[PDB]
């Protein structure tokens, strides 16, 4: 309704493309009825209108609740819209050396920031009912939505005012904003740290968490078996692995090792490794420790995250952009579902190596899930506790 | 009164201009007298030769819009579906409404309508009003209708209006004499924007029809579908063919529409002969045997749970009921994939947990509870041991044979004192002869000639082969992870007549363990068996 009295920014799509037109899915009775209370206030504070079918566009609309949050927090999939709007306009590699960091939640600043009248059109999302009662309720944003990749954009102008008066007061506090969050990190004592970021926390309400520890962030290496007994079916195991492995270090050699299986033996018999072999598996084992050739950050392309269900409530992770040569390798292991909902803990670790990836990189990755499209697709909305979502494509063929 | 909806055409396009096919003073006489009907109700408009457009008209009167469809923007249809009787609650007091003319009283937007000239075979015309068959028609309608009636909801918030095209569903847990003058009020206010409601298209007393479903005090039954038996369809009771019966596959599912839509790839005049194509004579018939068989279930009330039974049938086929008190079901009906590559029951058992949870969360927006024929071990054994992740929410077994079970189990380690069978197959250029083949620590080998094979087709034979000649427990190593990969994903059915006998071989073993290494390698079990297939 009313106007916003500070000035819009004009904004425009990539060149010839199209606004989103993404159909909406089922929601839960709960998430309806969240939405329907969320989107009246919003509405009445100017900050949401609804529109009629004459808006071709649409964008899905879903509500999570944040861990150990009992309120409900809408979310808008903006992953279309945010591929076909343009790009804007530095990552501190700081983030990732600190102590200790903790998450904000300041989208509900971007409230007071008005959408490019002409670009507002492109925001369309819709309400569905209960079993189509009556149709869904159309909205549009008037202001900076929570999802939107342009949001912190053109609110970077009025962040820094906000954030310098604490930034300079404290020049070793590392502060990175990433869509509606703040990531802010810093070496001090966990109690000193926790009253700094609620100062800092209070100067935003001056204006109008959740905690990691970045320092102690592993990565799990290539490790081959070293049994003492090495039988045929553990020696030709070790070879493929070895096979395996030269794709990324192209100094393996397998042949000495093969040797000692040759001839038609069976797999379980003990082998005896004859001693040249050895030498081949130790320079094999210490050919693995160096640095991959060619590897390194750019951010002019996209991030890939595949992750791998080990069993036992343990999964492994590579971050590449291109392959064999991994940015970072690790497992998550003990995760909200662990041995009872894989759905679950695969949507705990999407959460965790997209944390990373915003702290290390600044950027999300493209995950490749093991698991059918169907089953994720059903389910992965009911333990979403992000503001952001990552895209996915579906892995169908088993690995190793 | 209503505020109108701005609709533009598609970019660099104008307005449609199809000549008029003149006719004959049979129904060219008609037409004016319906036109001046509704030129005097106000919803055509003259204007001269001064706009180009055209229109064609045929002869109760008709319009054809397809060429302004053509033109026309497209418009975000709102709704996710149909609503399914079911997903009603019982209310002690129930009306069904209908508005008369529902398209003929919704103004069309002033700048837009100069496309919608047409001429009588002379008296041109431009329309004020929504008109019918055009696309925007419903979208534009539908919102109308919406918002002409939140005031209303709001100020009434003891009943509940359910709103889909022309019928308005009135639902009430009042006094009959109270849920009477509220109706009327709604009457009233319908009135007063332009959109009257008929006393006998008004519903009074109960089966209630409220989109093709009889609505009775406590079961509800879907409105037996007849759609005719003529001789010459022409491609407007095609149109209406293709129409009604796919709004009836919501409620059947099966009733597909692919022939009868592929017989409109033509310019074809709405009004000329249309010959049925022998494909789409069994279309129709396929399932006026489906049409016919009945549908009836029960309200829905809140404060039970959701209960979701699946049965397993023939032709991984299955079935499923949906109720909250026992056999007193919501919703039922039938599922039917097999996969087109390799597929098991406990994967479709799971698709049909998937599929039956989305379209609760449609109706009641909730997931039910479970009750499926299968082991709480044999779930667990399978979801623990699959390569890819996978779920199904709470649930609990129910012993209907035939219960869903693991056919068989690889093994995770080698198996000692088991014969070790290396595999491998092999292609030569254009030859057409393949090899497939095994060797065996105990010296055992055999190798068979082929015909018209793959690589793989190889591969999965060599290993159908070790299967064959060993004892129940057997180790197998093979070289092509295709092969390896296609056991792993643990199939029970095939379409591939060589996969369902590995499978056969495989549920009559004991023990298998399958192992891979990489080909052309120096491995002493996969090399021998490779060069015998050289
Ligand atoms: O002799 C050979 C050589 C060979 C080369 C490549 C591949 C291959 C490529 C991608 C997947 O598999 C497979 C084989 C193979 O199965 N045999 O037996
Ligand atoms: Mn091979
Ligand atoms: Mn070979």
């Amino acid at each position: 309704g009313p106007i916003s009295p500070i000035e819009t920014v004009p904004v425009k799509l990539k060149p010839g493309m199209d606004g989103p037109k993404v159909k909406q899915w089922p929601l839960t009775e709960e998430k309806i009825k969240a939405l329907v209370e969320i989107c009246t206030e919003m509405e009445k504070e100017g900050k949401i209108s609804k529109i009629g079918p004459e808006n071709p566009y649409n964008t899905p609309v879903f509500a999570i609740k944040k861990k150990d949050s009992t309120k409900w927090r809408k979310l808008v999939d903006f992953r279309e819209l945010n591929k076909r709007t343009q790009d804007f306009w530095p990552h501190p590699a700081g983030l990732k050396k600190k102590k200790s960091v903790t998450v904000l939640d300041v989208g509900d600043a971007y409230f007071s920031v008005p959408l490019d009248e002409d670009f507002r059109k492109y925001t369309a999302f819709t309400i569905p009912s209960i079993n189509n009662e009556t149709p869904g309720i159309r909205y549009q944003y008037n202001v900076l939505p929570q999802g939107w990749k342009g949001s912190p954009a053109i609110f970077q102008s009025s962040m820094t005012k906000i954030l310098e008066p604490f930034k300079k007061q404290n020049p070793d506090i590392v502060i990175y904003q990433y869509m509606d969050d703040l990531y802010v990190g810093s070496d001090l004592e966990i109690g000193q740290h926790r009253t700094k970021i609620e100062e800092l926390r209070q100067h935003l309400l001056r204006w109008g968490g959740y905690e990691l520890h970045p320092d102690k962030w592993t990565v799990q290496p290539i490790v081959l078996p070293e049994k003492d007994s090495w039988t045929v079916n553990d020696i030709q195991k070790l070879v493929g692995k070895l096979n395996w492995a030269s794709q990324i270090y192209p100094g393996i050699k397998v042949r000495q090792l093969s040797k000692l299986l040759r001839g038609t033996k069976a797999l379980t018999e003990v082998i005896p490794l004859t001693e040249e072999a050895e030498l081949e598996l130790a320079e094999n084992r210490e050919i693995l420790k160096e640095p991959v050739h060619g590897v390194y950050y750019d951010p002019s392309k996209d991030l890939i995250a595949e992750i791998q269900k080990q069993g036992q409530g343990q999964w492994t992770y590579q971050i590449y952009q291109e392959p064999f040569k991994n940015l970072k390798t690790g497992k998550y292991a003990r995760m909200r579902g662990a041995h009872t909902n894989d759905v679950k803990q695969l949507t705990e670790a999407v959460q965790k190596i997209t944390t990373e990836s915003i702290v290390i990189w600044g950027k999300t990755p493209k995950f490749k899930l093991p698991i059918q499209k169907e089953t994720w697709e059903t389910w992965w909305t009911e333990y979403w506790q992000a503001t952001w979502i990552p895209e996915w494509e579906f892995v169908n063929t088993p690995p190793l | 009164p209503i505020e109108t909806v701005p609709v533009k055409l598609k970019p660099g396009m104008d307005g449609p201009k199809v000549k008029q096919w003149p006719l004959t003073e049979e129904k060219i006489k008609a037409l004016v007298e319906i036109c001046t009907e509704m030129e005097k109700e106000g919803k055509i408009s003259k204007i001269g030769p001064e706009n180009p457009y055209n229109t064609p008209v045929f002869a109760r009167k008709l319009v054809d819009f397809r060429e302004l469809n053509k033109r026309t923007q497209d418009f975000w249809e709102v709704q996710l579906g149909i609503p399914h009787p079911a997903g009603l609650k019982k209310k002690k007091s129930v009306t069904v409404l209908d508005v008369g003319d529902a398209y003929f009283s919704v103004p069309l937007d002033e700048d837009f309508r100069k496309y919608t000239a047409f001429t009588i075979p002379g008296i041109r015309y431009q329309y004020n009003v929504l008109p019918q068959g055009w696309k925007g028609s419903p979208a534009i309608f539908q919102s109308s209708m919406t918002k002409i009636l939140e005031p209303f909801k709001k100020q009434n918030p003891d009943i509940v209006i359910y709103q889909y095209m022309d019928d308005l569903y009135v639902g009430s847990d009042l006094e009959i004499g109270q849920h009477r003058t509220k109706i009327e009020e709604l009457r009233q206010h319908l009135l007063r924007w332009g959109l009257t409601t008929p006393d006998k298209k008004h519903q009074k007393e109960p089966p209630f029809l409220w989109m093709g479903y009889e609505l009775h005090p406590d079961k509800w039954t879907v409105q037996p579908i007849v759609l005719p038996e003529k001789d010459s369809w022409t491609v407007n009771d095609i149109q209406k063919l293709v129409g009604k019966l796919n709004w009836a596959s919501q409620i059947y599912p099966g009733i597909k529409v692919r022939q009868l839509s592929k017989l409109l790839r033509g310019t074809k005049a709405l009004t000329e002969v249309i010959p049925l194509t022998e494909e789409a004579e069994l279309e129709l018939a396929e399932n006026r045997e489906i049409l016919k068989e009945p549908v009836h279930g029960v309200y829905y009330d809140p404060s039970k749970d959701l209960i979701a039974e699946i049965q397993k049938q023939g032709q991984g086929q299955w079935t499923y009921q949906i109720y909250q008190e026992p056999f007193k079901n919501l919703k039922t009906g039938k599922y039917a994939r097999m996969r087109g590559a390799h597929t098991n029951d406990v994967k479709q058992l799971t698709e049909a947990v998937q599929k039956i949870t989305t379209e609760s969360i449609v109706i009641w927006g909730k997931t039910p509870k479970f009750k499926l024929p299968i082991q709480k071990e044999t779930w667990e054994t399978w979801w623990t041991e699959y390569w890819q992740a996978t779920w199904i929410p709470e649930w609990e077994f129910v012993n209907t044979p035939p219960l869903v079970k693991l056919w068989y189990q690889l093994e995770k380690e080698p198996i000692v004192g088991a014969e070790t069978f290396y595999v491998d197959g092999a292609a030569n250029r254009e030859t057409k002869l393949g090899k497939a083949g095994y060797v065996t620590n105990k010296g055992r080998q055999k190798v068979v000639p082929l015909t018209n094979t793959t690589n793989q087709k190889t591969e999965l034979q060599a290993i159908y082969l070790a299967l064959q000649d060993s004892g129940l427990e057997v180790n197998i190593v093979t070289d092509s992870q295709y092969a390896l990969g296609i056991i792993q994903a643990q199939p029970d059915k095939s379409e591939s007549e060589l996969v369902n006998q590995i499978i056969e071989q495989l549920i009559k073993k004991e023990k298998v363990y399958l192992a891979w290494v990489p080909a052309h390698k120096g491995i002493g079990g996969n090399e021998q068996v490779d060069k015998l297939v050289s």
